[PDB]
RNA sequence: AGUAUGGGAGAGGAUGGUAGAAUUCCAGGUGUAGCGGUGAAAUGCGUAGAGAUCUGGAGGAAUACCGAUGGCGAAGGCAGCCAUCUGGCCUAAUACUGACGCUGAGGUACGAAAGCAUGGGGAGCAAACAGGAUUAGAUACCCUGGUAGUCCAUGCCGUAAACGAUGUCUACUAGCCGUUGGGGCCUUUGAGGCUUUAGUGGCGCAGCUAACGCGAUAAGUAGACCGCCUGGGGAGUACGGUC
């Protein structure tokens, strides 16, 4: 399989499903196949800049090994939720575990 | 570089927000090419602001 | 009627005209002056010295208003950008911030032909 | 640029640190430079004349 | 894509001795896989002209290896172009 | 000359998605006489309210800074970010095939921009065109507008100062100074110094050249194959033929 990054910027309002999201994602990925090497929650961030005239964000941060279809499946719910205002998907070489800078 | 390193990317841009030719600070091709790349992801997620 | 304390400035100058607007803080205009109502009709509206007396002019009638210090922004090239900042301070009001903001584009449209003069 | 003025600064004294201030963002280049459009032929060439510019100033300044 | 795995089995089928890797067959057969997988890729990018001279070139150096392997044995020649299929 | 295995750099190509700045238009708030343009003006816009300024919408096209005598590609060419499919190149040591090579008449593939066909799109720019200027005249250069086009999908066209005005491949012939991607060695804690290789640049001995200049990226010394030239016009024209 593959190894991805994923970042996902979520309305503040709805933090309190942060939780169940996550959840069901992860469920997701475990059931069709692969890792998450890496779960990060770096909490109510203040935006450089407003999207959608909201100035503050929570960010997740995922690090998981998984397939095409789990990946497809994943771009989609990102798509179609609402909750979720950005999303940054990147592939990378090697699975990385070591907890990140920005998390505190 | 890594996008999340973000003293480190701000150590590399102006006021503006713009980013330093590698003749003023004695960068590295290579290093250059990654820290700009950092930068523009660091840009769209939102860490670093665009302009300003 | 309205008594505000705070206020901008908007300097929108060109290689042909300056217009000085003062507003209050949320953009809403209070006195506007350019170097074509004072005279210096044509070539001569670009002069600093024209866009020195449309300053003045905007300066004190904002001063009916009641403001004592403003924020100015500069917005374009050519002359009358300093000579306008002066003024609006050689009036007697005392300036917080001055910074420039001319719009640049990332690569966006395409501008027109050269001049062959 | 967003100069702002302490206690003690003259007019004039703040309007000098801000043209400094826009003179070392150089945005008034980036505008004469937005005003009409070059041909890539054009830019490709002030940007070789430039490339040979420098190495005849390192040149210079090196011996 | 092929992986290491497939180009193993192909040069284990068509290894002519131990760790042989250079003989026609193997690079007659590595090129024919390589070949026939491509053009899964060209039916949904017509347009990539770019990676089509890659082709081309695949598609050169089979002919090139199979003129010298008719060359050099006749029956060898025919048995592989039997055993893939080739019509020629 | 080629193959397998590890590692590396890249605006190489195709498809889809997405982010920020800016221009234009629309609606609204503040507000009042100009705005715009030029060498100077005028055409034009504005008291049914312009320009300026602030908030919110619509849509198209292109990607500031990084950016570089930098990089990649056979050439034409390729620049925001992300994913998918995919070509070539560089680099180390083994193992493998055993001359499998070079060039190439015909042929065939790709091939900037403009142009053509069918269907979409259309912000900005702008052939044609309209008006205002300048002028002896202005058909132009300047100004205000503006259609095709520039954009997308599917095809055609096959031409450029398509240039390094320098066909491809191979070997050899002083040195000095840069830069890009790798390999090795040495100092000694982390940054420097020697080499080697594949690119990309500046000088320059010998040699060559009518001269200018070229000079290991040759226009030097030699070999293999192909293309082309034979005074200037008439003329890349006429007739015939192919598309
Ligand atoms: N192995 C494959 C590698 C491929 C790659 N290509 C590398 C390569 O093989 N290179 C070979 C070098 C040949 C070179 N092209 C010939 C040349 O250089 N001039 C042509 C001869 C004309 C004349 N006899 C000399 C001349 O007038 N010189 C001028 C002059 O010095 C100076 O002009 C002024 N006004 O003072 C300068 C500033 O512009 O310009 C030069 N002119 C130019 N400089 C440019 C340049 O180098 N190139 C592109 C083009 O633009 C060139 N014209």
């Amino acid at each position: 399989m593959r190894h991805y990054e994923i970042v996902l910027l979520v309305h503040p309002d709805q933090s309190d499903q942060v939780v169940g999201m996550v959840e069901r994602y992860i469920s997701q990925i475990k059931e069709a196949d692969g890792q998450i090497h890496r779960l990060e929650d770096w909490g109510r961030r203040q935006l450089a800049y407003p999207i959608n005239k909201i100035h503050k964000a929570h960010y997740i941060l995922m690090n998981v090994e998984c397939g095409q279809s789990t990946l497809d499946e994943l771009e989609e719910l990102f798509r179609y939720n609402d909750a979720i205002i950005r999303n940054l998907i990147i592939r990378r070489e090697h699975a990385i575990t070591e907890e990140s800078l920005l998390a505190k | 570089i890594d996008y999340k390193d973000i003293d480190t990317l701000k150590q590399y841009i102006t006021e503006n927000g713009k980013i330093v030719p590698s003749r003023i600070t004695g960068t590295k091709a290579r290093y250059q090419r990654q820290l700009a790349l950092a930068i523009k992801q660091a840009r769209y997620l939102s860490l670093i602001p665009y302009t300003d | 009627t309205r008594t505000v304390s705070e206020g901008v400035a908007h300097i929108h100058a060109s290689f042909n005209n300056t217009i000085v607007t003062i507003t209050d803080r949320q953009g809403n205009a209070l006195a506007w002056a350019t170097s074509g109502g004072q005279g210096f009709r044509g070539s001569r509206k670009s002069t600093p010295f024209a866009a020195q007396v449309a300053a003045e002019v905007a300066g004190k009638a904002a001063l009916d208003y009641g403001l004592k210090n403003l924020d100015v922004l500069v917005k374009g090239p050519g002359p009358g950008r300093e000579s306008a900042v002066r003024a609006l301070g050689a009036v007697g009001y005392k300036i917080n911030s001055i910074t420039d903001v001319t719009p640049i584009p990332h690569n966006g449209c395409r501008p027109p032909k050269k001049r062959r003069v | 640029p967003q100069v702002k003025l302490k206690e003690g600064e003259p007019v004039d004294v703040a309007i000098r640190r801000f043209k400094r201030s826009c003179e070392k963002a150089g945005v008034l280049a980036d505008v004469r430079k937005r005003e009409f459009y070059e041909k890539p032929t054009q830019e490709r060439k002030r940007k070789k004349a430039a490339a040979v510019k420098r190495y005849q100033k390192k040149l210079a300044r090196e011996s | 894509a092929l992986t290491n795995a497939d180009r193993a089995e192909i040069i284990a089928k068509f290894a002519r001795a131990e760790n042989d890797t250079g003989s026609p067959e193997v690079q007659v057969a590595l090129l024919t896989a390589q070949i026939n997988d491509l053009q899964g890729h060209f039916k949904a990018h017509k347009h990539d002209h770019h990676s089509r001279r890659g082709l081309i070139r695949m598609v050169n150096q089979r002919r090139k290896l199979l003129d010298y392997l008719n060359g050099k044995d006749h029956e060898r020649y025919t048995a592989l172009i039997g055993a893939l299929g080739l019509r020629r």
